């Protein structure tokens, strides 16, 4: 559970960063 | 010593439930044996 | 136990303002001088027309008395005297009894543990039931008994073990608990009370003449069905000339019933 | 005022323009006003855990804030109500909608408006009078039993600028107006309180008086105090109703609150069907127990947050009645179902699991709930005492107490009435297993028993010993038979049989055992243990003699006293006066003393 | 009234990710909005909006995303959630998991459009279960009698004949008959041959006029497996709570539903809870099952039997565990009886109809029923114990009474539990078989039965 | 005495600072004011629960049973603020208390505490159910500093030997009790039956003590010898012949 949760948080960070990189 | 040390897995949980039903069944079968022997033993003593 | 400091000091100024309301309400004339002296330190802050903010600053400043345990004990003693003096409403008690009962409470360890408070709670249940009571034999009996109890409490206080008061609690609370269909038991209990009192006329002048007549009528009305003969019913009807409920009226009803029990 | 929905994923609704919003604030989402709590803030945006199914919520939908966290409306009109776990009124939803369903996004005001209640202002108050939180500014006659003490909210204070005269007023009429620091507060009978906040007190007192259940085992051997924390292993096979109905009909608490924590649909309707039909004798009138209770019912498909909140709602109600100076009893009929709802919230918040998959804070969420029990001196000036007693059932799977909700509950509750399927199968009602069960309040109740029942502490101690000796002696009986025991031990099994068969058992369907007063309970146990002591003295006095007393001699020469010791259960406080009952008990003491004196 | 406004249609697919299609530039999307995708070749694919954020709509597509692209693909948005076209003419019919028909009949002429998600039945309006449903099987109707409005699973295991049991219940079930009863049969996660079995078995054996059958195949879209119970219960709520029917809703494998909910959870990238299933399954499962019970001022009542294949034969698994928390009782199919060729292999001992005491007795069935069922249970329990004793001590050590419990045990499995797939038994016939077995014992040996019930019914 | 109370309903993060405040007061009183301080820390389990809750909220790497991976260091930051320091007459003693969850000695709370603390004192249901107050079970108990805070100038000479022999006899008593539970007392030797009788007499006199009864160590050792005298002198295999000659017959 902890590994899957930390992966999911890194993905959300990468998605947010990828949208910010469009600016 | 205090445990069998099968390694933690869903297999081992199944095997330990099966071993528990085995041992509990063995207890019940041997409890019937002990009761039947105890009855005859007390009958013979009176005879 | 604990509170936020603003809560704690708010409760202090509350209890001061409440002690003042209780003191004014128990005594609108300032007759209870020894009692008033034991609250002068809190009463001054309400007799002076201070705003809630100004007394709150004085509480935070330690100028007001501000121990909530002392205020709660002191407030409790006062309101439990207020409950006594308010409970006996139709029979205002003497000032010497009030200051005597106050001293007995002040001397006691804890009023919530005291039998004083238990007696007042038993009176409160009995009295509160009467406030909305519909006309029925049990309710009229309890009104009468409670009025006697209020009078005797105003004559002897709560801390005195007057056997009559103690029995009047036991009998009153039993009749209150007794189920409303239990008419024969209600009659029997009320009869047993009048039989056990020293007075030939325990209710005389205790309650309105209409209520005295209702008690007499009620005792007559549940006796009449026991009489098989119209002549005996007419002898019992002739007793209805009475207005005050008396032990002698009860004995007269019983004599007429016993005469019919012979005449069958 | 309102924000707008920015995104939705399952029950999670992200909203925007929420810059004014607060953590755990309560928000209505969508055109249907679906309930939810803000679980995060991230700028001018808020993430709302919507309780109800979000299907149909749209981006750009309104998101209306309530100015409050999850909170209970408190006031008159609680008695007889049925609530869901978030205080929505299930009876009034039914009567207004005329539907078998709760509509998604109910907005029905929890206390019914438009009912003009009969109000009497507290006759001591005046314009310019000082007032503090918990002051009773008037009384509302909402029902015959429960005179509803309206009180100033705990955080409000100041000078009374106005109080309404005697009359009829509904919950939205301004009954009080007060001022502090030059700011006016207008105030209603309805009072709003944050459900996860403890209603404050003057002081939590030590608990010192029995919560009489009217049930011999529960009152004699395992007493719960007024203010006590207790649990029951509520499961079908054990007959859980024997406690909860007895408490509801008879017990010495002025008000009761039920929480359906998250119960099976049909088991919920049993509670809701049954309680309206139950009755109490008060002052010789008979009235429905719904005059003194509210049922916070929740079926298992009620929203997760409503199940998790339901326990906190019931205690927040119970604390308001406690602050009115009433003794509440609160039943919580499966703390396990509440702990599942709590586990589901944690799972949806994507929090890490702890013991058996429950959240880390399960221990704290249980402990901070049971600490809301106890006796108190209320806030505000009429110095009144009150309490909440919490009777929170547990449901350990297979009876295994190592289950973390059960283990943490038994780590906190001071009393545990261990009901058992083995006793219920034998119809040994009230079915409490006396070996499993316990109470920690015995010490604290010594003051009460010393004042009112001074012989009873000895009798209770002797009873527990006689029962423990029965279980120890039963091993010897199983090994070598009853014939092999000492005479003392044989009479110990006979008295333990009387205690187990006619003291601790109580068939509540019979007219004589509907309830059992504490004096009847003491008198019964006093006679059984008086017989035990006299029989034991007769045996021990004839030890090593030629002629020797034994159970068979006692049964031969005084089997009538054994018959009476059983028969005493049939005495009826309704038909028999207390003096008659006490006199029969005193006569059996004299009869047994003469009977033993004829032997030794 | 209705959506008077036309649907938008978007080619603005920004991406694809497994079963998801990610629309962008979308105007005011709804969560759970139904959408109709069209592939570049003109093939329709249905989907539901799984998430919304600003201009973005995440569509879960029902079928695979094969063929979807960022240009030629078009997505029509229906402006609304999925509504079941419910009607009484869904009785006598067979539907796929989406609610499209598969019996060659027309699309349903809806009496109403009901949201599949339902709503909570107001707890004040719920009524206690208080009459019987006959299921035809004696090991249920005589031992674990189901009250109308009860929820009660049949637990089973992989390879046991629970589908043949569910099929038999669907055929035989009905009121007591001391016209207005219907089965709804949600067949979730059913392999093609088993779907043909249910469809054929209900069509052949006269039953169809009183059943609505939903089939979701093992290879049908996983989200249609989630819709299928919600669709079936929405129909059962229409039949019960609006058309006054008594209804028995049979769900054929809740394990295959849990194994679907796991996928929809993984589709939203939700972190798995206990044993890899979503933590909130207790609520979703409850939100299925609690669509049941009688209600105030209505005759209608949904009874339910969620069949449930215990993974690894294990009752501790979260699927049976949560079902045992929500439902009032359980019934067990047993591998031992199945291997013994006893059909139906229902084991009476671990089974419990929680409500049975309000399904049975005077007025509801017959006055003896509880007494019979208790005594049969006791004699089967003692019979199993004495059969184990015989195996330890030998037949010579048995008492005459032991031989009675053992002869009872043999005749009980061969006459009471055994029934065969098409023998239908009333409650009354089951009790008379019960007495034909109990008559084996002396009158005094039947200890749980009252002497009045023995005097009225022990004679044969 | 100074009391810090954090109640079971008080905000659970305060539990993290509660023992730290107590220690910071103890450090002032011992290390600056040369007081002889005793610190009592009650339910370190409620402290560890506060660590578990904070760890969940922070998303730390979990160790066993969902406690944070650093639970040992944080418990050391509490527990190691103990002991005497050079040039100071001061001293911090600590006697923390913890409820072992589900009675499990292998649970992370007792287990990490067991690594950090100088032995442990155990209380047991197997004593408490038999009304043996205080219910202290010696067998799992040890005190690491007993290997120094005993002998001449501190206690009687025999103390170390008596303690070790009482441990052996109580342990063998538990082992023969476990044999009796399988094969019955008819299989035990007279020596084994004496270890079972020792285990009874031991619990009834050594462990059993009144809630206000105060016993000296010298009185406790005389009780120890009066129990050891149950066996023949030659069986006392943990005691030297000199200690036996100085103390066994007296």
């Amino acid at each position: 559970f902890y590994r899957l949760k930390k992966i999911q948080e890194k993905k959300k960070i990468i998605k947010e960063k990828s949208e910010k990189d469009l600016e | 010593k205090d445990r069998i040390e099968i390694f933690p897995s869903r297999m081992a949980q199944t095997i330990m439930k099966a071993r528990l039903k085995g041992a509990q069944t063995g207890r019940n079968l041997l409890k019937k044996k002990s009761d039947a022997l105890t009855l005859r033993f007390r009958q013979i003593l009176k005879k | 136990g604990g509170l936020t400091s603003e809560q704690y000091h708010s409760q202090v100024v509350g209890k001061i303002g409440y002690i003042a309301r209780c003191m004014q309400t128990i005594d609108p004339e300032n007759n209870l001088k020894k009692i008033r002296e034991d609250y002068q330190d809190v009463l001054i802050w309400a007799e002076k027309n201070y705003r809630f903010e100004e007394i709150l600053e004085a509480s935070k400043s330690g100028k007001c008395p501000n121990d909530l345990d002392a205020l709660s004990r002191r407030s409790l003693i006062l309101q439990e005297l207020l409950r006594l003096v308010s409970s006996i409403s139709p029979f205002k008690m003497k000032l010497d009894l009030i200051e005597s009962q106050y001293e007995k409470m002040k001397q006691h360890v804890n009023l919530w543990k005291s039998d004083y408070h238990v007696k007042l709670n038993q009176l409160n249940q009995l009295t509160d039931y009467l406030k909305n009571a519909a006309p029925t034999p049990k309710n009229n009996f309890l009104r009468a008994m409670t009025s006697v109890l209020q009078m005797q409490i105003a004559q002897y206080g709560i801390t005195e073990d007057n056997e009559g008061i103690n029995q009047l609690f036991k009998l009153g609370l039993h009749l209150l608990a007794m189920a409303n269909e239990k008419i024969d038991e209600q009659y029997h209990l009320f009869k047993g009370y009048v039989k056990d009192q020293p007075e030939e006329s325990p209710f005389e002048g205790i309650l309105p003449a209409e209520d005295q007549k209702i008690l007499v009528k009620t005792m007559i009305d549940y006796a009449m069905p026991k009489l098989s003969s119209k002549v005996l019913q007419d002898k019992l009807s002739a007793l209805s000339s009475s207005d005050v409920l008396t032990k002698t009226l009860l004995d007269s009803i019983d004599r007429i019933v016993k005469e019919n029990e012979k005449l069958n | 005022t309102f924000g707008y929905v920015h995104g939705v994923s399952g029950p999670v609704v992200t909203a925007c323009d929420m810059a004014g919003a607060a953590m755990y604030e309560l928000v209505r989402v969508g055109h249907s006003e679906l309930v939810g709590e803000i679980i995060r803030l991230e700028g001018d945006m808020a993430t709302i855990q919507v309780y109800e199914e979000t299907s149909g919520v749209s981006v750009g939908d309104p998101v209306l804030r309530t100015g409050k966290p999850l909170s209970v409306e408190l006031g008159p009109g609680i008695m007889g109500a049925i609530f869901d776990g978030i205080q929505r009124p299930l009876s009034d939803i039914s009567s207004q909608t005329q539907s078998i369903y709760i509509p998604r996004g109910v907005n029905v005001s929890a206390l019914s408006r438009d009912i003009k209640w009969e109000f009497i202002p507290s006759k001591n108050l005046r314009v310019g009078s000082h007032i503090t939180g918990g002051d009773i500014y008037g009384i509302v006659n909402e029902n015959s039993l429960i005179k509803h003490k309206i009180m100033l909210p705990p955080r409000s204070r100041g000078s009374v600028t106005y109080i309404a005269p005697p009359g009829n007023y509904d919950a939205s009429d301004v009954v009080l107006e007060l001022e502090f620091e030059g700011v006016k507060e207008k105030l209603s009978m309805v009072q709003v309180w944050p459900v996860r906040q403890v209603r404050p007190v003057t002081e939590k007192l030590p608990a010192n008086h029995p919560l009489l259940t009217g049930q011999r085992v529960l009152d004699a051997l395992f007493p719960c105090v007024q203010g006590g924390t207790t649990a029951i292993p509520g499961a079908f096979g054990c007959g859980k109703t024997v406690i909860s109905q007895s408490l509801s009909k008879y017990s010495n608490s002025d008000v009761i609150i039920y929480v359906g924590c998250g119960e099976r649909g049909n088991e919920m309707s049993e509670v809701l069907r049954d309680f309206p039909e139950l009755t109490m004798e008060v002052d010789g009138k008979v009235e429905s127990i719904m005059k003194r209770t509210a049922l916070v019912a929740n079926t298992s498909n009620m929203p997760v947050a409503a199940r998790e909140a339901s326990i906190y709602t019931g205690i927040t109600l119970s604390e308001y009645f406690r602050d009115m100076g009433y003794h509440v009893s609160m039943m919580a009929d499966s703390t396990s179902r509440w702990a599942e709802a709590l586990r589901e919230i944690s799972g949806r918040l994507a929090e890490m699991p702890a013991d058996s998959g429950y959240p880390a804070y399960l221990g704290a969420r249980l402990a901070s709930f049971y600490e809301r029990a106890g006796r108190v001196k209320c806030l505000g000036n009429p110095e009144r005492e009150g309490s909440v007693s919490i009777v929170g059932a547990v449901s350990p799977p297979g009876g295994d107490f190592s289950d973390p909700v059960t283990s943490a509950t038994l780590g906190i509750v001071q009393v545990f009435w261990g009901l058992d399927k083995k006793l219920a199968q034998r119809k040994h009602f009230p079915s409490v297993n006396w070996l499993i069960s316990y109470s920690k309040y015995m010490r604290a109740l010594d003051e009460y028993y010393d004042k009112h029942f001074t012989e009873f502490v000895p009798l209770r101690t002797k009873a527990k010993e006689i029962l423990q000796e029965e279980e120890d002696l039963a091993e010897i009986v199983q090994l070598v038979g009853k014939a092999s025991l000492a005479e003392t031990d044989k009479i110990t099994l006979e008295v333990a049989k009387l205690i187990k068969d006619d003291f601790l058992q109580q068939n509540g369907y019979t007219p004589y055992d509907r309830f059992c007063p504490f004096y009847k309970t003491v008198g019964m146990l006093s006679n059984m243990i008086s017989f035990y002591d006299m029989a034991r003295r007769a045996v021990e006095t004839t030890a090593q003699s030629d002629n020797k007393i034994t159970w068979s001699i006692i049964r031969e020469h005084m089997g009538e006293i054994l018959y009476k010791l059983s028969s005493m259960k049939f005495k009826d406080p309704v038909k028999d006066g207390e003096a008659k009952i006490k006199a029969d008990y005193a006569q059996l003491l004299e009869d047994m003393q003469n009977a033993f004196r004829s032997l030794e | 009234n209705y959506l008077s406004q036309p649907r938008l249609t978007y080619k603005t697919v920004s991406g694809v990710n497994g079963p998801l299609v990610i629309l962008d530039h979308v105007k005011f999307p709804r969560y759970a909005e139904i959408v109709h995708l069209t592939l570049p070749d003109g093939t329709k694919r249905s989907g539901q909006v799984l998430e919304v954020s600003g201009s973005k709509a995440v569509v879960q597509v029902f079928e695979g995303t094969s063929g979807i692209d960022a240009k030629k693909t078009s997505c029509e948005f229906t402006g609304d959630i999925l509504r079941t076209p419910v009607s009484e003419d869904m009785l006598g019919r067979v539907f796929n998991g989406s609610g499209k028909p598969i019996d060659r009949g027309p699309v349903v002429l809806a009496e109403d459009f009901l949201d599949i998600m339902g709503q909570p039945i107001n707890p004040q309006c719920r009524i206690y279960p208080e009459e019987m449903i006959q299921t035809g099987i004696s090991a249920i109707d005589g031992m674990n009698s189901i009250a109308r409005g009860q929820k009660i699973p049949i637990f089973s295991a992989a390879g046991l004949p629970h589908n043949e049991i569910a099929a038999q219940i669907c055929r035989q079930a009905g009121l007591v008959k001391k016209e207005n009863f219907a089965i709804v049969f949600a067949a979730m996660g059913v392999n093609m041959e088993t779907a043909r079995f249910f469809k054929s078995d209900f069509e052949e054996n006269g039953s169809m006029d009183n059943v609505c059958l939903f089939l979701n195949l093992a290879n049908d879209p996983t989200i249609e497996r989630i819709i299928t119970p919600r669709l079936a219960l929405t129909t059962a709520e229409f039949l019960a709570y609006q058309c006054e029917k008594h209804v028995l809703v049979i769900l054929t494998d809740m394990s295959s539903y849990a194994e679907a909910l796991r996928e929809v959870s993984a589709a939203r990238e939700e972190v798995p809870g206990r044993r890899g299933f979503p933590g909130y399954m207790y609520t979703d499962l409850a939100t299925i099952y609690e669509r049941a019970g009688r209600v105030e001022g209505r005759n209608g009542s949904i009874t339910q039997i969620p069949i449930l294949t215990m993974p690894n034969d294990d009752i501790t698994h979260p699927i049976p565990d949560l079902t045992g928390y929500i439902t009032e009782g359980q019934i067990y199919v047993d591998r031992q009886l199945h291997n013994r060729q006893i059909y139906p292999p229902i084991n009476v001992l671990p089974s419990l109809s929680r409500l049975m005491k309000s399904a049975i007795g005077e007025g509801m069935t017959r006055k003896d029923h509880a007494d019979v069922s208790n005594q049969l249970y006791a004699c089967y329990a003692i019979g199993k114990d004495v059969q184990a004793m015989k195996a330890v001590v030998g037949e010579e050590a048995l008492t005459s009474d032991d031989l009675l419990y053992l002869e009872f045990l043999q005749k009980f499995e061969k006459n009471f539990i055994t029934q065969g797939p098409y023998e239908n038994r009333t409650v009354y016939e089951t009790l008379d078989i019960g007495w034909q077995l109990l008559r084996i014992f002396p009158k005094e040996m039947l200890k749980r039965i009252p002497q009045s019930t023995l005097s009225e019914f022990y004679p044969r």
